[PDB]
């Protein structure tokens, strides 16, 4: 449900450090990219500039200590950078 | 006495012990540096799971 | 203070004293294998 | 290695690996020790 | 001395009224704070070998609400208490309808004693203290901080609410002078209130155990 | 208004229990006072004299930099401040 959302919507740094590592991770491999991009070789900037559209296609689960699961898309989470 | 001829060193993937499958010790059979356990602690403070991961697991003895 | 606070809470929140040693360490329940990679290995792996 | 163990959830709590609750809050507080500044208050000292 | 001993058996009945006000227990004001010389005057300064002596300033003591169980103290002559005496004490909380007491003992009390008030513990509920932790107060001190012991509501929406179980959450022991002065039995929460020097207040939760 | 809005506006323990409320209250308790006792009316209308663009723009900078000022999750505070205890003894010395 979109009422239970007990953690912050302040993403971490840890969070957007595994991001982007995994981003740039699957643009060095070559995976299909939906940011504009204007020239780049290094799948570091692209990932970056894809972390700074906040477009990215992949959702966070974490584990609050209950046991219990929450997920969070980086569409609605807000950056603190 | 102290030369940094003496005393620079690196290695990249050389020989294994026989009992454990790690790097040799002392740059005449190009050892491998002990990334010790207060070194660990260390990087566990810092947060770097993966790199303490990749340090610790499949860089030494996957 | 934030970090010296945390200390003393952790040393007090067994309800009991805790002196950083295996005489302590060992008494609780905190793992087999963290009592393992304490100074005592093979007696506390060994109760466990 | 007494406490190689405490971290914070995300309930913004301390918990052991054992995830009993040691502090509600980090440092009771919550707020980081990079961020934390000294500051002088000037309420408390002067007369009424 | 007589002083001595009418001064400590002034501050031990002080200690007591203090103590029953804040385990809840209906104390009226003037024996929460009366003049040590106002109490001289009631039983007559004179401990040794004189009309005033122990057992003679007992209280019966009733609760703020729900008057049936109500509390009563024991004051033995003897420095050691006699398994005897308490085996009295046994049939005078018999004849009456209340089952809780305390007891003062002088000097330390008997293994034996203590391991049969653990036996008939359950059945009616009977603590010991000794003269200079009573004669003493914890609460009034700058380093203990506030203490209110919460009851199950509280409890239950409290683990509800924080989704965590007695075991996770931080414990203090039964044995601890802090319960034994406000009487708490095993696994029970109480809150403590703390002045915190970062955060103004903390509210920090244990539980008896 | 507007330190009312901020004191608002600041949160570090969500939801609407009573419980959850006065934990929160007590824990930027201190802070609240501290920053009501800047901004008292007397100091802004006689000593700072700053403007309304000046002032709400000053509000977003205190959210923002409080917002940054909370502590993140997961960060390995144990081992933290094991080793921040750790070295002020390495410094200090039985000497002294």
């Amino acid at each position: 449900a979109n009422q239970k959302r007990i953690t912050t919507p302040y993403m971490t740094k840890y969070e957007r450090a595994r991001v982007l590592g995994t981003r740039a991770l699957q643009i060095a491999m070559c995976a299909p990219v939906m940011v504009e991009l204007e020239g780049e070789t290094d799948p570091l900037l692209i990932a970056m500039k894809e972390l700074k559209a906040r477009k990215i296609p992949i959702i966070i689960r974490r584990y609050l200590p209950d046991g219990s699961y929450e997920d969070w898309g980086v569409d609605e989470l807000i950056i603190s950078d | 006495k102290h030369m940094v001829d003496d005393k620079i060193h690196s290695r990249a993937r050389g020989p294994i012990q026989i009992l454990n499958r790690q790097p040799m010790e002392g740059r005449s059979r190009d050892g491998g540096l002990r990334f010790g356990e207060m070194e660990r602690d260390c990087q566990i403070a810092h947060g770097a799971a993966q790199f303490l991961r990749e340090r610790l697991f499949e860089a030494s003895d996957p | 203070y934030r970090h010296l606070a945390l200390l003393c809470d952790t040393m007090t929140c067994r309800g009991h004293l805790m002196a950083i040693t295996r005489h302590g360490v060992n008494r609780q329940d905190t793992g087999p294998l963290m009592k393992c990679s304490f100074e005592e290995t093979v007696d506390v792996l060994m109760e466990a | 290695k007494s406490m190689e163990s405490v971290m914070v959830k995300y309930d913004a709590t301390v918990r052991n690996s054992i995830n009993q609750v040691v502090q509600l809050r980090y440092g009771e507080d919550g707020l980081a020790g990079e961020s934390v500044e000294f500051q002088n208050l000037a309420t408390l000292k002067p007369s009424n | 001395d007589d002083e001595e001993e009418t001064y400590r058996l002034w501050k031990i009945r002080k200690t007591i009224m203090q103590l029953c006000h804040d385990r809840g227990y209906l104390v009226t004001q003037d024996e929460l704070d009366q003049t040590l010389e106002e109490f001289k005057a009631q039983f007559g300064d004179k401990p040794s070998e004189g009309r005033p002596r122990r057992t003679d300033l007992t209280v019966l003591v009733a609760h703020n609400d729900d008057p049936t169980d109500q509390m009563f103290v024991f004051f033995p002559e003897e420095p050691k208490v006699g398994i005897k005496t308490i085996k009295v004490y046994c049939q005078r909380m018999q004849e009456e309808n209340i089952t809780r007491a305390l007891i003062v003992v002088q000097q330390g009390m008997t293994p034996s004693a203590k391991q049969s008030l653990v036996d008939m513990a359950p059945k009616y509920i009977l603590e010991q203290f000794l003269q200079q932790e009573l004669l003493i107060n914890i609460t009034e001190h700058e380093l203990v901080p506030e203490h209110v012991v919460m009851t199950k509501e509280e409890v239950t929406e409290l683990l509800a609410r924080y989704k965590l179980r007695e075991n996770q959450l931080p414990r203090i022991q039964a044995g601890d002078p802090v319960a034994r002065y406000f009487g708490i039995k095993r696994g029970q929460v109480v809150k403590i209130i703390r002045p915190s020097e970062t955060a103004g207040r903390y509210i920090t939760y244990r539980l008896v155990q | 208004e507007g330190v009312k809005e901020l004191s608002k506006k600041l949160v570090i323990v969500n939801g609407d229990d009573p419980l959850s409320r006065q934990a929160q209250e007590n824990a930027t308790l201190l802070f609240n006072i501290h920053l009501r006792s800047t901004l008292c009316s007397r100091r802004m209308a006689e000593e700072f004299r700053l403007s309304g663009e000046a002032f709400d723009w000053l509000l977003g900078e205190i959210e923002s930099k409080f917002n940054q000022a909370i502590a993140h999750p997961g960060e390995m505070v144990g081992a933290l401040a094991a080793q921040s205890l750790g070295e002020p003894a390495t410094q200090m010395t039985l000497n002294t």
